[PDB]
């Protein structure tokens, strides 16, 4: 088999 | 007020070679605009909103972006470098997007009608805007830009002041919904010029040399026009670029230390072996075929030794001049068939370079080693897709049993290029176009046991060098043997019948060369003797 | 202020064996830049803003484009190693890309064509430029990277005052839009050098030692150019290397406690026996060829037991001529066949050995057991594919009928 | 709408009598599975030496007809297709014809689409 590839990532933002 | 400049020419933008695609778009998007405007409200209609261009690399359509641009009377316009929009918080490149339009909405909402027009260009918009759901990873994104573009462009509010203009290298992977009239209508292609407009491109690039009179007075550019054949605007002004830059070097020393004259500076010309000579070796074109690929093809040259030579050229110019004209027939075929070493794939690069027209390519099995049926397929099917976009067209296949892979033992074959090949010889290309199909091959029978034979229009047969006359003409044209040895070797040969082809007679006498000058006449005719002959 | 440096010479770059390629640079980038500028201005053309150099590794591209930063009277390079600008946040790894160009626009959009000079080099530049996919359902990895590159190398917006250097080792793979007349337009291939080369390059590395006296007099520079055909520009650097460490080692004493003799090491000098011996124990090449290879095809020698053997070496040694001093017939081949156990392979060997050419090998089937014949294909294309980059060559290829896997039943074989 | 025009090239020329023998056969055929129930499926065979011109009258005879659904299946398509692929293609066509009320099919050069040689010979089964 092949190893699943790279992924990109969203982001989330708090207040404080 | 009107839309255009005032002080506006259309030889003041230097854009050569593309009158009938500017035509197009300005009767299609500013017609309507410049026309007196009462009569426009009587009919009752809205403007066009959307372009966009598409070609191969190097055609000029950032710079007609450009000149648009400059051209209209109105607020300076917004440009999107590529994918500038990505963001990695949510809702930030919707946001992005969002931001592009409020200065029109704004106007829109408060002037009405008696508003301008805003302008927004789109620089590799297929990065951006492609089908909705064909990513596996990150499309969270790209399908929520999408949504909010196409809601933007044509919405619930209906705005009149926006032209949006797109430039892409890959048409085909745009979203369908994008491209529906009412968003982007006017789609314009740009492709290589003919050689009219390579004149046009050529005389663009050398107007301020001649006016300044640093240009010599032998350059001729109508030879060069006929010459830069399958060029490009890019290339062609890299052309004027490198014969600039060659010229300039005469009057520069640089071995310790860089040094400029600057009394023979003055007096600079720009000559015409400076661009023969960035003709030969620093500009090279990126299609079809070139002196690159002829000089491998024929090694060493077309010699008249005998009457079939022209026999078979004059045949392959009648069927050139019947594809030509025709227009029942847009396709024809010809198998070229002789014994081995004869020398038909020189004639054939012969003919199809004699040819002359817009398109050539050849199909030879020694640029595709070690691929298996598929690759074979798939290239073959290109090559002829591309055959078929142009308007008249020449392909050449040479060494057909090599092709499909066929042994006497057995006997063994690749059944798949086979069955490729007898559909694509009985296919024609979309109406008004026309095609020529040169094939090669030394085994007739084996062709005709497949039943290929039927699927060409006719055959030429390509013979050997049969009598000693022809032998000694040959040996004649070639000058290889004094007339001492010639009368030596004639009162050998003329006696007999010879049986020999025009490829194995060149490795003949060079390996007779290399005996010691005594033994060289000695050790050809051994060689002959050896030969032997099977009419 | 001029563009070159008041203090740079040719001699100072330390590079030999590459004239005509620095000269070729040198006109086509560099030329209209020196010239007086009212002259440029009434000629209406624009500088050249990019150069790519490929070859196989080691023959000089990085010291090249090191050099080239080096000459130029302008700012700091910038310099990208490999893929650097690789980021896992979307959008991150193409402000990374727009981060190179942003002095340049900031110093054109000031002082309009008063500026100076931006360098950028792009190391390992196949690691991040590949093909579009350009089909459905087979988009590439990070096409909107080659997008945004594309985009600000040449776009709306113009500039007149960047460089680009690129290296690679596999040219084949990089997407046509970037290689245009507009782009990067000057491509050079550094190949292998000759004689001429290897002795320019042998002197440069030895004159520092020849400066101090610290080198033997029986060494002969030009005997070693001779000796050493189809070395790359890192090999003779290593020999010259290894040399110096053999002669360096005869005063040291390693075992209970490092010791050096500091007072015979005044009178160091390096020898031609250091050199003799790094040549057979040391350095190897790639394109070169090494003896122990026909020590292992011809085992027992060759013995004159009869008229045929001097008849076969003849013969070989004709064809060995022709294919040397034969311009209408660059490609010429030939068959030895005889009953087995007869000693062909060993008279094959023998002539290839005695053709006296730069590049010679041997194609065998002991290398390729268990392989299938795609991969045996692959083989042999790889095996002629490095022959094609030398200007003299030599291939054998032995037991064609065990390559073909033939078996008289059947028959069956490798089509 | 088919293409019709790049089947027909060059039209129809009524050079003797059995082109209309042939059409009129079709136009019986063509009325029997439109007035028929008992038999709700029809099939018929075209043949003749090469260069007769079967592929025109076959397209001509679909055209004729008024039925809703008309569609021509080809190997001009199918180059470089596995055997498999041509199964999923047929199907695919067929699947469509089913839907309609009165559905007409036309599968021309036979041979091409069985990968016909005479040597061995060899075909897909
Ligand atoms: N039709 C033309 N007339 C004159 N010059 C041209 C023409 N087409 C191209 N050029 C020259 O080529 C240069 C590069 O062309 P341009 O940037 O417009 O091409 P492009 O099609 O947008 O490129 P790509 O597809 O590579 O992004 C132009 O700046 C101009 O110098
Ligand atoms: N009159 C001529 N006709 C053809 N070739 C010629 C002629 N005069 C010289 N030549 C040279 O002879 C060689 C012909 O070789 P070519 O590859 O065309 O032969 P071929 O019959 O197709 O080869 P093969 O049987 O090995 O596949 C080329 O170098 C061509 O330049
Ligand atoms: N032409 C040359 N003249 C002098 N020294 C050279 C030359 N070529 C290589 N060298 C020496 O070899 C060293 C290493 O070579 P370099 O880093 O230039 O190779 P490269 O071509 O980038 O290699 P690779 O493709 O493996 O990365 C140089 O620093 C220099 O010392
Ligand atoms: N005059 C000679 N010619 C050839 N080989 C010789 C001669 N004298 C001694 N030998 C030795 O004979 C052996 C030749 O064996 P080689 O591998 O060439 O055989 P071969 O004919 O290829 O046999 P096969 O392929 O059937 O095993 C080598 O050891 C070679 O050193
Ligand atoms: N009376 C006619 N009947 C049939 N075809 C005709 C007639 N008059 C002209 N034609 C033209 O002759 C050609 C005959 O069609 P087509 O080429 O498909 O024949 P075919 O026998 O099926 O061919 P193939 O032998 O290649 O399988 C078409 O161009 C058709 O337009």
């Amino acid at each position: 088999m092949a190893e699943d590839a790279d992924m990109r990532n969203e982001l989330e933002e708090m207040q404080r | 007020q009107s839309i255009i400049n005032p002080d506006w020419n259309f030889e003041k933008m230097g854009i050569g070679g593309l009158d009938k695609e500017f035509s197009d778009i300005f009767r299609r998007a500013f017609a309507s605009r410049v026309f007196p405007p009462e009569i426009v409200e009587q009919m009752g209609c809205k403007h066009v909103k959307g372009i966009l261009l598409y070609g191969p690399p190097g055609c000029g359509k950032t710079l007609l972006a450009r000149q648009i641009g400059k051209m209209l009377n109105a607020r300076e316009p917004k440009v999107v470098n590529g994918p500038e929009i990505l963001n990695k918080y949510v809702g930030e490149s919707e946001a992005n997007i969002r931001k592009l339009f409020a200065d029109a909405e704004e106007e829109q909402r408060r002037l009405g009608a008696n508003s301008g027009l805003h302008i927004i260009i789109f620089d590799e918009i297929d990065a951006i805007c492609k089908q909705r759901g064909s990513m596996a990873g990150s499309t969270g994104v790209h399908d929520t830009v999408v949504n909010q573009l196409l809601s933007k462009i044509d919405g619930v509010e209906q705005l009149n002041n926006i032209l949006v203009i797109g430039m892409t290298n890959r048409p085909d992977l745009i979203d369908e919904a994008l491209l529906r009239p009412g968003r982007l209508e006017v789609k314009m292609e740009i492709g290589l010029p003919d050689e009219k407009g390579r004149l046009q491109i050529l005389h663009i690039h050398t107007a301020r040399m001649r006016g300044h009179q640093l240009l010599s007075a032998d350059v001729d550019i109508k030879e060069l026009a006929v010459e830069t054949k399958n060029f490009s605007g890019a290339e062609l002004e890299g052309l004027v670029r490198a014969a600039q830059s060659t010229a300039m070097n005469r009057h520069i020393k640089a071995s310790t230390k860089v040094e400029v004259d600057m009394e023979k500076a003055e007096s600079l010309q720009v000559t015409r072996g400076d661009f023969l000579a960035s003709l030969e070796n620093d500009i090279k074109p990126a299609f079809g075929t070139n002196q690159e690929d002829y000089a491998s093809y024929i090694m060493n040259g077309i010699i008249k030794w005998g009457d079939p030579v022209t026999r078979v050229l004059d045949d392959g110019e009648l069927l050139v001049q019947q594809t030509k004209n025709s227009d029942r027939t847009p396709l024809v075929s010809v198998l070229l068939e002789g014994p081995p070493h004869s020398g038909k794939t020189a004639l054939a690069a012969k003919i199809a370079e004699e040819s002359n027209f817009p398109f050539i390519k050849i199909c030879s099995p020694d640029k595709m080693i070690g691929f298996s049926e598929t690759a074979k397929c798939q290239a073959m099917k290109k090559i002829f897709d591309d055959a078929y976009k142009s308007q008249l067209s020449c392909v050449v296949v040479d060494d057909i049993e090599r092709l499909l892979d066929y042994v006497p033992i057995g006997p063994r074959f690749s059944n798949l290029v086979l069955q490729a090949l007898l559909v694509l010889l009985k296919k024609a290309p979309p109406q008004g176009r026309k095609l020529l199909i040169i094939g090669t091959t030394s085994r007739k029978d084996v062709l005709q046991e497949m039943e290929m034979l039927n699927a060409f229009s006719t055959t030429i047969h390509v013979p050997n060098i049969a009598t000693g006359e022809q032998l000694l003409e040959a040996l004649e044209l070639l000058g290889n043997f004094k007339d001492k040895e010639r009368t030596t070797i004639a009162q050998q040969v003329k006696g007999k019948k010879v049986w020999i082809g025009i490829k194995k007679l060149l490795m003949l006498i060079e390996m007779s060369l290399q005996m010691d000058p005594e033994y060289r006449v000695r050790k050809f005719l051994a060689l002959l003797r050896e030969e032997g002959a099977s009419p």
